């Protein structure tokens, strides 16, 4: 077939360049499609990736573009190890969209419009090591949403609209080194939420409207004091006091609860 | 320092950017001698800043008086290969983890 496998004309052009082919109209064989190892398209006019299920051996997909809105065909790409979908209009993820990507190591989902995550969306991704969900519109996380990501080392949740964290949400991320929660609307965190992060080197907690009422603020306050070398500011420098009370502006770790 | 794919001693800043942008990969990077005297610079390509076309950031490697090297403070290394290996595994406050060595 003459590359009418790919209905989106921007994606077809992308396939054209990938395979170095002559034109949109040029013909392609499945043997050519199988040789496609990585697809990159930055700042594209792609809207649908509808042809992509016929490239069964791609391992690196980077699609960024303001108009991308349909990614259901990605579910079939069994062998992805790097997946980047950024700057698009996606407000949700299709259910089970990642369920076959058991080799995915990195998942880059920043600068989109995601308001929620499907329950169990990441459960099959046991090899995932890096997860970037910053700059979206998330207000909540499903319970246990990271529980299978036991090899996770970096998790970026910054620049969202998070109202709360689920209890136990980070309990299984014992290899996590980097956790970014800055720039959200968190007034509190569940007690003990960080205590199993035995590998944590960097945590970003600033630009949240922390409620420093006692005794609720006690856990966060004692944790920051105990782990003050880990708390990083906007400029990536070490600053324990960057977590501030929404009313007083005091540093969270300066609140002492009788 | 050589033998490492991510090192290009003569590469200028302009050469770095064209090749980084031609690569287009998030976390593409090139380690090159700085314009300065006795300084190293790490050029990283990343798309996490608000521009989907991607931007190039040039990170000059810092030096303590004690002759250790750092890009991210508190993470002092005695050797540029040691510095780079860490930043290949940890975003460590940079625009991106060093994900992909770009060369030629």
């Amino acid at each position: 077939p003459i590359k009418q496998i790919f209905p989106d004309d921007a994606f077809a052009e992308t396939i054209k360049a990938n395979l170095k082919k002559k034109s949109v109209t040029d013909a392609v064989t499945q043997n050519e499609l199988n040789s496609i190892d990585q697809i990159i398209a930055n700042n594209s006019d792609i809207k649908s990736v509808q042809g992509i299920q016929y490239l069964p051996n791609v391992r690196y997909l980077a699609l960024g573009g303001y108009k991308l809105h349909d990614i259901s065909a990605l579910k079939e790409l069994t062998n992805l190890t790097y997946l980047e979908l950024i700057y698009n209009q996606l407000q949700s993820l299709p259910n089970g969209v990642f369920d076959k990507l058991t080799n995915l190591k990195e998942l880059v989902l920043y600068w989109n419009q995601l308001q929620s995550l499907p329950d169990g969306v990441f459960d099959k991704l046991t090899n995932l090591t890096y997860l970037y969900l910053q700059r979206n519109q998330l207000q909540s996380l499903p319970k246990g949403v990271f529980d299978k990501l036991t090899n996770l080392t970096e998790l970026d949740l910054s620049y969202n609209q998070l109202q709360s964290l689920p209890e136990g949400v980070f309990d299984k991320l014992t290899q996590l080194k980097d956790l970014r929660l800055y720039q959200n609307q968190l007034k509190s965190v569940p007690d003990g939420v960080f205590d199993r992060l035995t590998s944590l080197q960097y945590i970003w907690l600033h630009d949240n409207p922390w409620d420093c009422t006692c005794p609720g603020i006690r856990y966060l306050s004692e944790w920051i004091n105990k782990h003050s070398g880990v708390v990083r500011n906007s400029a990536g420098s070490v600053a324990p006091d960057s977590a501030k009370c929404s009313g007083s502006g005091k540093p969270v770790r300066s609140i002492i609860c009788p | 320092i050589e033998m490492y794919e991510w090192y290009s001693k003569h590469m200028t800043r302009s050469q770095a950017e064209q090749l980084l942008k031609q690569e287009g990969k998030e976390g593409g990077f090139i380690v090159r001698d700085s314009s300065k005297a006795g300084k190293y610079t790490v050029s990283v390509f990343a798309k996490s800043t608000g521009d989907p076309q991607g931007v190039i950031r040039h990170y000059v490697v810092c030096s303590t008086p004690q002759s250790q090297y750092y890009l991210a403070e508190k993470h002092l290394f005695s050797t540029i290969p040691e510095l780079i290996n860490y930043h290949q595994h940890n975003s460590a406050g940079l625009i991106s983890r060093l994900k992909y060595p770009v060369s030629q």
